[PDB]
């Protein structure tokens, strides 16, 4: 059959690196069209839904373990923040064919035999009979569930215990002292304000709520619009119609009030805030059906339970949490310490999300700009309810462990009170038993509850080809797969262990692997050897040790857990350019670049390396955190005026600003273009911020004010090209070389 | 609610 080829390589051949590898797709999965019912590209699941480490599965266990390449699964159930974008094919009829035994779903890797009477299943080989109802002017081949891996289906009345819930949002917003000063108040309410349009209602049913807090916990009566400001204050700490109300009944008033709260609270002098009681005053108020405690705050808990210094009580919380389906979501946004090492558990084991806000502050206006897109674009994301997902697997294949935001305790079984959408997820396989077919499968579903009042399943079914031999599963291998197997290890083993011990994680990942492929397969001098589908691997995790969250020396605590909780759930895609960026030269850019085709052109990425930072150049860095616009010292008066109007390079707006507009300057525009570009996703709520940042000249004149605020721009910027040498770690080419120093005799 | 998806 057409198994993948080994086409070995001397990673010491490819520096700088062929970083265009990073957006090439893994490598195919090797199915013949027989082994599918209704043989097309979209039979087999496609990698943006499901990306196995290995596409040519180990036919044993004493394979694997000889391989020292991980086997786990990279599962996003949805790729964008609305639904209505690109939609899996959805099934309405009812009819759910279900293997009686293991309980798998109809597929396109089932066979059909004795007159198509009955139907073997590819997990279990169990003989199944065939519903009668799968005949019934078209044929059972042009059902979904056949012709589709990814599809979805209208779950029957016995896939629910009660009737479908309403979205249901509470804002626990922080209206301490702090809050008013940075405008964390203000930009929040603003923000509500300018979208209250912008949150899901796909069935007129969306419930809105709202806690304002401080040293006590105010609540809010709202009347339907129809019937036309009432605060309850409550100052034991230690202690519902009309408190949760119709967005779409009482809109209006949720208006009025929104606009009043900041009055309220303007000269709140307190600095306390309860979010301890507060979650819990929240959680009574909507355990009843479950949903979301959004909790926006620039203040440490210093008051009641919970209340944290420079906790358990919240893992107490999320556990209460599963058991009424609610799930929280965090925006903390302030200079001072946050604790989110400790905050983020309650959105990590609920299956919401975190977010950091360093420094937030009104008094600049880009601050406000990245905080408000962000909330505003993450309460505009769909979302379901009473969600689980399981991921079951042919026989010999049974999962084991379970990353990514969610509660699992002791099953195969993952709870999503509310399931977001721009998050990703990963299971790890076990192989036990000697697999005796050519092809194993895994079958992800989800039963989940849809914000537009539906019981729907969403099935994900990959198939892929076995072999025993240890050439075929290193060609098959997904470099950019197994690099985020290990991003969670290393996540775990921190977050858990200690950060060396996951630096020492992340490098033997590596040499495991070189030195595997050097001893179980076999001129000339002294190379590295690896196959072409791994050749950006040990780059990977060579960077990874660079990042935020692993980094050796000092990372302030918020800083690092804040790496640390987006790197554990961010979708493939953004989970590489995080941790090697994409690198724009844009000085000589080609003349496409910077303009449409109203999608932009983007220059060419180049290596990750200063090497290539001409003191002449402009260049623009984007780690999917933020953007980095470099203009070399010895910038011509031309070019640094294109961009900024002046030609006094040492004139040019530092630190956290927007590039002016200069009219009359298609380079202006085209830069303006390129950033616009970087910044629109519709599959995360990220806004990434731009410093710009101006490199030293020989002839560097007098600013010591600035020099000590530059010099931290020019060091942040210089240490996300993680190919160079930064501090004790070695370069990217070193580091190579240490690693054939290491597989050695 | 696995109760629920796994039917069984
Ligand atoms: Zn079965």
């Amino acid at each position: 059959r057409p198994m993948n080829q080994l086409y070995p390589i001397d990673l010491l051949t490819e520096l700088p690196p062929p970083i265009t590898d990073l957006t090439l797709p893994p490598p195919p999965l090797v199915i013949p069209p027989e082994r599918m019912l209704v043989p097309s590209e979209l039979s087999n699941a496609s990698p943006d839904y499901i990306r196995s480490t290995l596409n040519a599965v180990p036919k044993n266990s004493s394979l694997l373990k000889k391989s020292k390449l991980p086997f786990g699964l990279v599962i996003r159930p949805y790729q964008h923040l609305y639904d209505d974008i690109d939609p899996p094919p959805l099934n309405e009829d009812g009819l759910i064919v279900r293997c009686r035994r293991c309980r798998s779903y109809m597929n396109p890797f089932v066979t059909f035999i004795e007159q198509g009477r009955r139907w073997r299943c590819n997990f279990c080989r169990l003989a199944n009979d065939v519903p009668m109802q799968m005949d019934q002017p078209k044929s059972r081949y042009d059902r979904n569930e056949i012709k589709c891996a990814v599809m979805e289906y209208m779950a029957p009345k016995e896939y629910t215990l009660r009737q479908p819930p309403p979205a249901t949002y509470c804002f626990l917003i922080d209206v301490s002292q702090s809050s008013i000063k940075s405008g964390l108040l203000a930009t929040t309410i603003n923000t509500l304000l300018q979208n209250l349009d912008s949150i899901p209602n796909h069935d007129e049913r969306t419930r809105i709520s709202i806690l304002c807090v401080d040293n006590a916990i105010h609540y809010f009566k709202i009347p339907l619009d129809s019937e036309n400001i009432n605060m309850m204050d409550i100052a034991d700490l230690e202690e519902p119609n009309s408190m949760v109300v119709s967005l779409k009944a009482c809109r209006q008033n949720i208006e009025t009030l929104l606009t009043k709260i900041p009055q309220i609270f303007q000269s709140n002098l307190i600095t306390n805030f309860a979010l301890g009681p507060a979650l819990k005053s929240a959680y009574h108020l909507i355990g009843g059906v479950g949903g979301k405690i959004i909790v926006v705050s620039g203040t440490l808990p210093n008051l009641g339970i919970g209340k944290l210094q420079r906790d358990s009580f919240y893992k107490n919380f999320t556990i209460d949490c599963s058991k009424v389906q609610i799930t929280v979501d965090l925006f903390l946004a302030s200079e001072d310490y946050m604790d989110v090492a400790s905050l983020s558990n309650l959105s990590r084991f609920t299956a919401g999300q975190t977010h950091f806000y360093p420094g937030f502050s009104g008094k600049n206006p880009n601050d406000i700009v990245k905080f408000s897109t962000e909330f505003a674009k993450h309460i505009s994301m769909d979302f379901c309810m009473e969600t689980v997902m399981r991921a079951r697997g042919s026989t010999g294949l049974r999962m084991s462990r379970f990353y990514g935001h969610f509660f699992n305790r002791s099953s195969d079984l993952c709870a999503f009170s509310t399931m977001p959408r721009d998050q990703s997820y990963l299971f790890e396989v076990n192989v036990d038993e000697s697999i005796m077919a050519d092809y194993c499968y895994v079958q992800v579903a989800v039963l989940l509850s849809l914000n537009n009042s539906q019981r729907r399943i969403r099935i994900i079914t990959l198939a892929m080809p076995t072999t025993e031999s240890l050439a075929e599963v290193y060609a098959s291998a997904d470099q950019l797969a197994i690099a985020s197997f290990y991003n969670s290890k290393a996540v775990e083993k921190a977050l858990n262990s200690s950060l060396d011990d996951a630096r020492v994680l992340i490098n033997k990942s590596v040499q495991d692997i070189l030195a595997t492929y050097k001893k179980e397969i076999v001129a000339g001098g002294a190379p590295l050897r690896l196959c072409a589908n791994l050749r950006m691997f040990p780059l990977l995790m060579h960077s990874l040790t660079k990042h935020m969250a692993f980094r050796s020396g000092i990372v302030p605590s918020d800083h690092r857990a804040s790496a640390l909780n987006n790197l554990e759930s961010l979708p493939l895609k953004y989970l590489i350019k995080n941790i090697y960026p994409d690198v724009y030269s844009l000085h000589d850019m080609a003349d496409e670049a910077g303009l449409p085709v109203g999608t932009i052109v983007l220059p060419q990425p180049i290596n990750a390396t200063s090497s290539l930072f001409e003191r002449y150049g402009l260049y623009l860095i984007d780690n999917g955190n933020e953007l980095f616009l470099w203009m070399g010292g010895d910038a011509v008066p031309a070019l640094v005026f294109d961009v900024f109007g002046t030609q006094d390079i040492f004139d040019i707006p530092i630190g956290k600003q927007e590039i002016p507009v200069v009219e009359n300057s298609e380079f202006n525009q085209r830069v303006r273009n390129i950033i616009n570009q970087l910044r629109n996703h519709d599959d995360v709520i990220t806004y990434q911020s731009l410093y710009i940042v101006r490199g030293a000249s020989l002839s560097e004149p007098v600013n010591h004010a600035s020099a000590r605020e530059v010099a931290t721009l020019r060091l942040w910027a210089s240490s996300t090209l993680v190919e160079d040498k930064i501090l004790n770690n070695e370069s990217y080419r070193e580091f190579l070389q240490i690693m054939k120093a290491r597989i050695s005799k | 609610l696995a109760s629920l998806e796994s039917q069984s």
